[PDB]
RNA sequence: AGUUACCCUAGGG
RNA sequence: ACUGAACUCCUCACACCCAAUUGGACCAAUCUAUCACCCUAUAGAAGAACUAAUGUUAGUAUAAGUAACAUGAAAACAUUCU
RNA sequence: ACCCCUAUACCUUCUGAUGAAUUAACUAGAAAUAACUUUGCAAGGAGAGCCAAAGCUAAGACCCCCGAAACCAGACGAAGCCUGGUGAUAGCUGGUUGUCCAAGAUAGACAACUUUAAAUUUGCCCACAGAACCAAAUCCCCUU
């Protein structure tokens, strides 16, 4: 045999250190473990769209929970602050509802407030004033 | 606020009691809010693994 | 083929310090090339694994089992050791702290390969009562274990 | 050119 | 109205989701030339890299401590009995 | 740690049943004609022979593994069996071992598509006009 492979407990190794925490013979012999972990890399590349859709799933849980709270709904609160010309994110919202209640109150003040102005706007239509919550801020 | 760590965290992760009468109400309805209570959804702390449902009674 | 259990009763340790607990006599002793497969060894192994010598090796004089002659003859051995090599005064204040059995350099038969079966057994004394068993968890435990689990909960995934 | 219930081998349904 | 993608924007990075095939650039280990001198460099070479071939050999498992196997009786182990 | 959410083992063959207990070792691409690239020298190159209307000389870089029945020759036993021809041959499976980047899949009766490199100039999409007597559209096609 002029020249063999020396250098394989280390190849072996660069598998088997990635399967130390499986259960049964996965995390020994390589054959196994190699399937399962080449399986567990393509998990743990598919799991950050998920890890950011379950982020958004919880944030959207917490301010519906927190602006039933207030007897708003999420729709109203998301809506209805856009209109303010408040570009608050999901995260942040949820932070507000969790660790700052009083602000969370105010916004959902803030959001029924205007929730209320377009309800008053649509409904005696022509030309009346705005609401004072209903302005908008130009930008150029 | 200004509440020892300990008791911030029991307070925080509570379950309160809630009473729901059932008489004339369809019973789906009652599910609704009975679910939602008991599994916590209603908290903005709520985690799946937070075990923070609250309790229902209904009469 | 390893000889690491008899190279454990050759460790030196340090002469200790008058105000220094008095450390426990450590006997280790074994067997080698049992006609006996490690299997079934193994439950006279357990049988005996927190036991004062003296309950062992009445245990041992009463199991019909063929290993239990031989290691109630290691047990025997173990104990004059410690007493004489070791310097362990009393020959009751010793108990079982290791017992295991390990497989021996089998041979191979032809019929149809058949195994004819060898094992070791292992034994580690220590001097002093066997340690107490653990008792068996109350209710005040789980309950406390329990309101732990829950005051360690955190607000998951947020500030 | 027929034939093999003596058929044989690699495959396929 | 809201929810909803790897689409689009956003902060940064951008050569980094096609079979065979072809082209380019690297490259483990070995041997040689010259270096190097706790394990390398530039080259030349080659029996040069294996999660699979009802592959070959060796070790050890599973089935499994499973299937199965064996010694007529008492006794002084002389003997006698069935 | 588990509990929650997400997640139809892999390989091969189909347009999208096969094999594998496990570990260790072993185990599978061999041809420089032309062309291309890089040098040398140059109407000559080459250490005879060979080539030459820029050629010639040199180098580099392309062509796997396992698996019949048979037939023949000579023995050995009572057609069989053995050795040799023999790595026989033909079919049909199966297997063919590091990484990165670039290009890279559907007509048919050798062709089509595909890769690399090179030379040059239009390519695709298309408007009027234009294509037969006995519906969809298609061909052609300047602009853009």
């Amino acid at each position: 045999l002029r020249n063999r492979v020396t250098d394989r407990y280390f190849r072996i190794q660069e598998v088997l250190k990635h399967a130390r925490h499986f259960r049964g013979r996965k995390n020994r012999c390589y054959r196994l473990a190699v399937r399962t972990v080449i399986r567990a890399f393509v998990k743990c590349t598919k799991a950050r769209y998920l890890k950011k859709k379950n982020m958004r799933t919880l944030w959207i849980n917490r301010i519906t929970a927190a602006s039933q709270e207030h007897g708003l709904k999420y729709p109203a609160l998301i809506g209805n602050l856009v209109k303010c010309q408040v570009e608050l994110n999901r995260k942040v919202l949820a932070d507000l509802a969790i660790y700052e209640p009083k602000t969370f109150k105010s916004l959902a003040a803030l959001a029924s407030r205007r929730r209320h102005e377009g309800f008053a706007a649509a409904l005696g239509d022509g030309k009346e004033p705005e609401g004072i919550f209903s302005r908008v801020v130009q930008y150029h | 606020s200004s509440f020892s760590r300990a008791p911030q965290q029991w307070a925080t992760f509570a379950r309160i009691w809630y009473l729901l009468d059932g008489k004339m109400q369809p019973p789906g309805k009652l599910a609704a809010m009975a679910s939602i209570r008991l599994q916590g959804l209603h908290k903005p702390v709520y985690h799946a693994l937070s075990d923070c449902g609250d309790h229902v009674v209904i009469m | 083929i390893s000889r690491k259990w008899e190279k454990k009763n050759k460790i030196v340790y340090p002469p200790q310090l008058p105000g220094e607990p008095r450390r426990p006599a450590e006997i280790y002793h074994c067997r080698r090339q049992i006609k006996y497969s490690k299997d079934k060894m193994w439950y006279l192994a357990k049988l005996i694994r927190g036991m004062s010598i003296d309950q062992a090796l009445a245990q041992l004089e009463f199991n019909d089992k063929k290993g239990a002659k031989i290691i109630k003859e290691v047990l025997l051995e173990a104990q004059d050791m410690a007493v004489r090599d070791h310097n362990v005064e009393f020959r009751s204040n010793l108990y079982i702290a290791e017992s295991t059995s390990g497989r021996g350099q089998c041979l191979k038969r032809i019929r149809g390969i058949m195994e004819k079966v060898y094992c070791h057994y292992f034994v580690k004394l220590v001097e002093g009562p066997p340690p107490p068993p653990e008792p068996p968890k109350t209710a005040v435990a789980h309950a406390k274990e329990y309101i732990q689990q829950l005051r360690s909960r955190t607000i998951v995934h947020t500030l």
